RNA sequence: GGGAACUUUAAGGAUACUGCCAGUGACAAACUGGAGGAAGGCGGGGACGACGUCAAGUCAUCAUGGCCCUUACGGCCAGGGCUACACACGUGCUACAAUGGUCGGUACAAAGGGUUGCUACACAGCGAUGUGAUGCUAAUCUCAAAAAGCCGAUCGUAGUCCGGAUUGGAGUCUGCAACUCGACUCCAUGAAGUCGGAAUCGCUAGUAAUCGCGGAUCAGAAUGCCGCGGUGAAUACGUUCCCG
């Protein structure tokens, strides 16, 4: 019903949020199939755990890009905005939680005359 | 157990203890494991006398310890008698398959040597 | 069935505009139906030169090319269409690739 | 440095316990980037250790790293909140690479019970450093 | 090494001339510059003389040396020690 | 480079033009399966008899400007130092200081 | 079939200005805190290098005053050398293992290259690769397998199922031609090395660390160079001391 864009290190996910009892896909996946460490599932839960509507709600999820912790990052941010999208009020408690942020940092270029984007080569007077 | 004339160990699986031969590494352990039809993850203690003798048939058709090495022997001693470049960085105990002498050839020197 | 299609590539992406929208307006006085134009994938070509005659390794200067690309789609061509796209003029600094 | 006074960074809670010590005592933990390397052993720890005994994870840990904690370092000097939290996991981190379990986290967990009643070789390096503060 | 699907690798010139002392039996030396070229079994019980950068150096040819190349026999460098 | 140098080059060329054809037809017989071993074999040795320039592996880019063998650029067929000086002065089109 | 929603592609625009609220400075410049907002005080990075210093570097990219050679210090060719080797130094790569090795199963990128080129697929080989064949002048086809990651088994601290130097044997490909002096594959071998003295180097956040991918040069020949993304930290009390 509702939709939302979440973006975090070139991962771009896009979520469909209705009403429903809970359930959770992404690319044709379930949640335990798609992530394999915890820590990405459960940030991809944060959203709806702090506002105890788990069991409220179903998402049809697709994410393109980036690695396992810049697709979870970009769902939550994608969840974040759908809620948002479907009730403003609820834009003052994710702010609080730090969700409606979008996360700017990205890889910084390597430059020239140097190892990495900082990482100079080693140095001797003699 | 003593195959091929050294001792092999005994808590070991099978696959990682007939590598111990001079002569056969991990891709010939399989090979004789899969001719004899032993399984690589049996440890050789928990073997019977006939898998032995079945394993030291197939042993037998390799070369493992004294003939190798003295293949080996003649096989540079050839070269060192016949005096192309290859025997000639074999006498001089030098890298011989054209690796560079200015720095960066001490497995074949030895302990550096002090002017 | 017959479709139309036009290519444009260039190295300067106001010319490629320019040029889309020219092509754009005459096949729209013609009076087809047309489609774009749409902008491709660009191509980014770089280039590290030493800027010392002999020795600074680091001493570099980095230089880029970007080639634009623009498709353009003419459907349902007035006769007047062909014609009128043939007389339409070469600007420099575009290439223009025309399939029917 | 010299003029500015810069902020000390803010890290978020680990998702699990929401405890910011358990958050930090996994970046200590972590090497090169393998957080998820970092996180199995924790976690293995906190497991075991609660199934040792029934005791929330995060009480436990808190009390033994209370215990740990250092007010002074190893030559004595003053150490503030901070410093004394970072080498209280630092000194817990390395008794357990040293302990004899076939893993890190069952290493890990070793260590917290041991260190947790007294007999820890984090405890004796904390011995040592004390026992090295009365000297001045 | 060089592909067994092309075959060995012997200059004309220097191939021609061991045809021609074969057919014949003249044991004067060969002299050739082609320290590429393979040493075949008709080179066997000859005399080549292969240029070394500065001198051509005589090998007698034996049995052994088949399967080499002229050159490894004339060593291109001088070092006696530091 | 010296006028020698750029002159031997230009005889490499123009050896490699003249015996192209031919070199193919060679290499083609070569790599036939229906002629006969003796067929492939005639090939080889007349593709081994062929002079030494006719090969294209002697061929060693030059600045089209001063005949420097380093630092090439094919798209460009200058060498460094004629490039940065007629790119900095806009004589190649399309051609920008690259900044990312 | 269809849709023009979303992702994206890529042109043009909007937005941040101490704008608003709360104190300070001085009655200023400024400074501190808060709401909204994707972003708050220069949001991050690149390019851009003042007047001048070092008779700094380059007559071997090129140009140019002067000097010097002219059957040679000019030009052509084959072979050799630039790859040597009692030693010393600089910059790197790979390790010394269990936060790991191996085996089986299974996920997620960005950027770039491709017509004398990249190649789906089938057959042959243990493999490098070969033969037939298909699409692609490319958001169309292709290089291409990302790797670390997750799940399971095993190894149980041993110079080891760590390490991969060296050497013996057998091959593939580029090339007229791999001896001096190529890259890669297979079997065998299995060195030093168990964390490194005096001393010394880089780095303040998507950084360090670690993991893989691409390109220029180029017939072939990167651990170098120039780029790309994945995972992702620790610590800054302060200006005595060291350097500029």
């Amino acid at each position: 019903t509702n939709y939302g864009t979440g973006r975090r290190k070139t991962a771009t996910a896009r979520v469909f949020l209705s009403a429903g009892t809970g359930k959770l896909v992404i690319n044709n996946r379930t949640l335990e199939q798609y992530f394999g460490r915890e820590t990405a599932r459960m940030v991809v839960r944060q959203p709806l755990e702090l506002l105890e509507a788990t069991e409220k709600y179903d998402l049809y999820i697709t994410v393109k890009g980036g690695g396992i912790g810049g697709q979870a990052g970009a769902i939550r941010h994608g969840i974040t905005r759908a809620l948002i999208a479907a009730d403003e009020t609820l834009k003052p408690v994710l702010r609080q939680a730090g969700f409606v942020t979008r996360d700017a940092r990205e890889v910084e270029r390597k430059k020239l005359g140097l190892r990495k984007a900082r990482k100079r080569p080693q140095f001797s007077k003699r | 157990a003593r195959i091929a004339g050294v001792n092999i160990p005994d808590n070991k699986h099978a696959v990682i203890s007939l590598t111990y031969i001079f002569g056969i590494g991990r891709h010939t352990a399989k090979n004789i494991l899969a001719a004899v039809g032993i399984t690589e993850t049996t440890k050789i203690r928990e073997l019977d006398d006939a898998q032995l003798d079945a394993i030291r048939a197939e042993v037998a058709k390799v070369p493992t310890e004294g003939d190798l090495r003295r293949e080996i022997s003649m096989n540079i001693k050839r070269l060192m008698d016949l005096g192309c470049y290859r025997g000639l960085r074999h006498r001089r105990s030098l890298p011989v398959r054209g690796q560079r002498t200015k720095t960066n050839a001490r497995t074949r020197k030895g302990p550096r040597k002090p002017i | 069935n017959q479709r139309i299609r036009i290519r444009l590539k260039s190295f300067d992406h106001r010319l490629i505009d320019q040029s889309a929208q020219e092509i754009v307006e005459t096949a729209k006085r013609t009076g087809a139906q047309v489609c774009g134009p749409i902008p491709m994938p660009t191509r980014i070509e770089r280039f590290n030169v030493l800027t010392s005659p002999h020795v600074n390794k680091d001493a570099r200067d980095q230089y880029e090319i970007r080639t634009y690309k623009r498709l353009i789609d003419i459907v349902q061509p007035t006769d007047k269409t062909v014609d009128a796209l043939m007389k339409l003029d070469l600007a420099a600094g575009v290439d223009v690739q025309i399939a029917l | 440095p010299r003029r500015r006074v810069v902020a000390a960074r803010e890290i978020l809670p680990d998702p699990k316990f929401s405890s910011q010590t358990i958050a930090k005592f996994m970046n200590h933990v972590m090497q090169d980037g393998k957080k998820s390397i970092a996180e199995s052993i924790v976690y293995g720890a906190l497991e075991r250790v609660q199934e040792k005994n029934k005791v929330d994870p995060v009480e436990f840990f808190e009390t033994t790293l209370e215990k740990v904690r250092p007010m002074v370092e190893v030559v004595p000097m003053e150490v503030r909140p901070s410093r004394r939290t970072a080498l209280a996991m630092r000194w817990l981190v390395d008794a357990a690479a040293k302990r004899s379990e076939k893993t890190m986290a069952l290493r890990l967990a070793g260590e917290l019970l041991d260190a947790a009643e007294g007999k820890g070789a984090a405890i004796k390096k904390r011995e040592d450093v004390h026992r090295m503060a009365e000297a001045n | 090494p060089r592909s067994l699907k092309k075959g060995p690798f012997v200059d004309a010139h220097l191939f021609a001339k061991v045809e021609a002392a074969v057919a014949s039996n003249s044991r004067k030396p060969i002299k050739t510059w082609s320290r590429r070229s393979m040493i075949l079994p008709d080179f066997v019980g000859l005399t080549i003389s292969v240029h070394n950068g500065r001198n051509h150096v005589p090998v007698i040819v034996t049995e052994h040396m088949v399967g080499h190349k002229l050159g490894e026999f004339a060593p291109t460098r001088t070092y006696r020690g530091h | 480079a010296k006028k020698g140098m750029i002159n031997r080059e230009l005889k490499r060329e123009k050896t490699v033009a003249k015996y192209a054809a031919k070199r193919a037809e060679l290499k083609a017989t070569i790599a036939n399966v229906n002629a006969s071993d003796e067929e492939r074999f005639e090939a080889m040795l007349k593709l081994q008899a062929l002079p030494r320039n006719a090969s294209p592996v002697r061929l060693r880019n030059r600045c089209g400007l001063t005949g420097r063998p380093h630092g090439y650029f094919r798209k460009f067929g200058l060498s460094r130092n004629k490039l940065r000086d007629t790119v900095m002065q806009g004589d190649v089109p399309g051609v920008v200081k690259a900044s990312w």
